[PDB]
RNA sequence: GUAGUCAUAUGCUUGUCUCAAAGAUUAAGCCAUGCAUGUCUAAGUAUAAGCAAUUUAUACAGUGAAACUGCGAAUGGCUCAUUAAAUCAGUUAUCGUUUAUUUGAUAGUUCCUUUACUACAUGGUAUAACUGUGGUAAUUCUAGAGCUAAUACAUGCUUAAAAUCUCGACCCUUUGGAAGAGAGUAUUUAUUAGAUGAUGAUUCAUAAUAACUUUUCGAAUCGCAUGGCCUUGUGCUGGCGAUGGUUCAUUCAAAUUUCUGCCCUAUCAACUUUCGAUGGUAGGAUAGUGGCCUACCAUGGUUUCAACGGGUAACGGGAAUAAGGGUUCGAUUCCGGAGAGGGAGCCUGAGAAACGGCUACCACAUCCAAGGAAGGCAGCAGGCGCGCAAAUUACCCAAUCCUAAUUCAGGGAGGUAGUGACAAUAAAUAACGAUACAGGGCCCAUUCGGGUCUUGUAAUUGGAAUGAGUACAAUGUAAAUACCUUAACGAGGUUGGA
């Protein structure tokens, strides 16, 4: 192809994004950041769709371009209208304190959770890749594209750290094993909320795993998609759509209008 | 007369305003005056009527009902600085909206085609509308207004 | 037979309503006419009132002219013309390959000349732009004159001594004191790591390690934030970003890549090997994998599951519900290779087999004071043509998307129209009623019988029927926003038979 993509169009941008069918023909395509194009909500999406605390376009324009700074990605300024806030993140809306997780729905939408004061300071972050690098240093990397400079050693590759963004400080990890709880970030079952059951190895290139949850329903996916909420039963953050575990149609329907 | 209902209502901190929808009720008499409209609202909210900007609107099949959306800005010097260019000339204050295209589009013709020496004089000469003009024009009715 | 054709067939032509189609279809007929990827500050360059426009920062205000910049301009967009080929689908990580983009990170060992290191009260240039002097049938022409920049060339000791790294006695407890313990990287190999990261995995790393590499590296940034520190000038204080570099993975990618699948055909039997048919190998290219080639040889092996092979103008093909049914989608190909006179070579670069960069060549193919000096719009429209086949060279970038430099650049996106049975729909547009007056009716199959009985007023009543204009803002093309939707203000005239 003649180079590189630069462009995106409204019937191609992701169900995620709830997106305006008849809209238009385009939609502001994810710029190059700390999460997969698939998998993040550029800020114009974020205010104008979301939040609707923008509208027109040239509304964003303003709010990320204005001398005043309004948009906070975790513990940072933004000013670009479409920086990729992805999974586990914290976005604060300056002008109004307001706090905010980027999770999935039970449904697989992108929603936004308000959060406290107290959250805001903590975010979660898992375990990429870990490895030793220049001068006898080791070094770990989170989803977020996070670097970690000496990082505690009992911590293996696929682990989930909990971020005290404050201090740049870490507290409290928790590997992925027979036990926990987790969110998986996505797949036909993203949204969901479980105990991790067992994890089998194929090597031949792809692991999987299985899950239980609040009815006790019976998953499963590949490790890559399992990010650990928790250790031992017990969350770590206030998840949306009440509990993260979705309903049948049927169940849906009994629980609203009752049949 | 009319009766409205003010229906969603939103809190823009950022760009400073509130954002709520609107259903007139005229019963009897044809779709509501922008204008008309723009006081009734105002009054209820008790807020000065140009800080109110009232935006689309439409009427059900005939039954008397209009749906609309409008702006609660605070201070009319932020007001003016978000709404848009074209908001502007609608309640008079910006003005004119001159066919730029055309000439723009000549403009490159030449411009195009010189050395810097004349260039310079050529560009003396573009239909105008700077910004920077733009902007002094939304001065003076910064200053020259006060009240409410 | 029957007529009808719920056949057309086109062949005749009429209120209010719109989800709203229209030279891919021929030839992949091209550029009439219309037309056209450049750009911004906290941010890099502007005149001590000859960019200069103010105005009085004031040693460098804005303020911009112009330039310098520095960016994209490898994006698309139209084009199968090819193409029976992995094209393409899945289906490969790539121990085999490259990587802007984006972050994240981030960098003490550069002397140590035998510190006039000079001394960094951060270098040198170079230039425009610029004033000008010009030329010429005439250039994106250009000449010669001068200028000046600089986030550009070109640099460049990093002191104030014994630099700074790296042991650590020791106490001396902390301020740790620590003695005296010892001393950077792109580019090479070459060993050693690696027992003491990792893989199935490693000769993996990331180690070193020396060497030895016309080879790097390494903010002569600017921006506000200069008030705290002591000093009192000082030393700082740099804050914070802007402006960099660094490598890694950071998406960016691609780029491979297994693993299923084009029409028929055995009347395809056989195929493929001079350099590749194979293996395997030396190298070399390749940026980097590869017979890809240099060789060098292996004879390979493919194959009736038809292989060689043949033949199918072949450019080419995603959603979801769903007892049952209800239905439907993405939207005229999701997908996805090959063209932008011929040829050639070349171009950018992170990043092109660069269409729309060249050249030069050919060709066309053009202007002309004679001389020279053009020119390839299946990204549009347009006239020819073609000639099967379809709307103004509308409005806006109102969105929502685009690019994009610190803004609100620019968006031939998109949108909005119109046109437009286009396919059209809709299917709703003079009747409601006052009276008189009354001939007798008027119909039958009727032949005569029968039926019985309003029917004309070219008579006199009905509401301030209603239509059409007028602010009316407007869902509203922030402008279509008076054209919508209002609202009202007003306001009825085929046949046959004399």
């Amino acid at each position: 192809a003649r180079g590189p993509k630069k462009h995106l169009k409204r019937i191609n941008a992701p169900k995620s994004w709830m997106l305006n069918k008849l809209g238009g023909i385009w939609a502001t395509r994810p710029s190059q950041g700390p999460h997969k194009l698939r998998e993040s909500l550029p800020l114009s999406v974020l205010l104008k769709e979301r939040l609707n605390y923008a509208l027109n376009g040239r509304d964003v324009t303003l709010i990320l371009n204005d001398k005043e700074q309004n948009v906070f990605v975790d513990g940072k300024v933004r000013r670009d209208k479409g920086y990729p806030t992805g999974l586990m993140d914290v976005v604060r809306i300056e002008k109004t304190d307001q706090s905010f997780r980027i999770l999935y729905d039970t449904k697989g939408r992108f929603v936004l959770k308000s959060l406290s004061k107290e959250e805001a300071k903590y975010k979660l972050l898992k375990v990429t890749a870990k490895a030793i690098g220049p001068n006898q240093i080791p070094y770990i990397v989170t989803h977020d594209s996070r670097t970690i400079r000496f990082p505690n050693p009992e911590i293996k590759i696929g682990d989930t750290l909990k971020y005290d963004l404050v201090n740049n400080k870490i507290e409290n990890f928790a590997h992925l094993e027979s036990g926990n709880v987790c969110y998986i970030q996505q797949g036909n079952n993203i949204g969901r909320v479980g105990i991790i059951q067992h994890i089998e190895k194929h090597q031949g290139s792809f692991d999987i795993c299985h899950v239980k949850d609040a009815k006790g329903n019976a998953f499963a996916t590949r490790l890559g998609n399992i990010f650990v909420l928790g250790q031992g039963k017990k969350s770590w953050i206030e998840l949306p759509s009440g509990d993260g575990v979705r309903e049948t149609i049927l169940e849906e329907r009994k629980r609203k209008f009752s049949y | 007369t009319i009766v409205i209902r003010t229906k969603k209502i939103l809190v823009n901190p950022l760009l400073s305003r509130r954002q709520l929808s609107l259903d007139v009720l005229h019963p009897d008499s044809p779709t509501a005056s922008k204008e008309k409209i723009r006081e009734e609202l105002a009054k209820q909210l008790k807020v000065d009527a140009r800080n109110v900007v009232v935006y689309g609107f439409s009427t059900q099949y005939g039954g008397g009902k209009s749906t609309g959306f409008a702006l609660v800005y605070d201070n009319q010097q932020y007001l003016l600085k978000y709404e848009p260019n074209y908001r502007l000339r609608k309640v008079k204050i910006l003005g004119e909206k001159p066919n730029t295209r055309r000439s723009f589009k000549e403009l490159k013709r030449k411009i195009k085609r010189t050395s810097g020496k004349a260039i310079t004089k050529l560009l003396s000469e573009k239909k105008g509308d700077t910004w920077a003009s733009v902007q002094s024009k939304k001065s003076d009715h910064l200053k020259n207004f006060v009240a409410k």
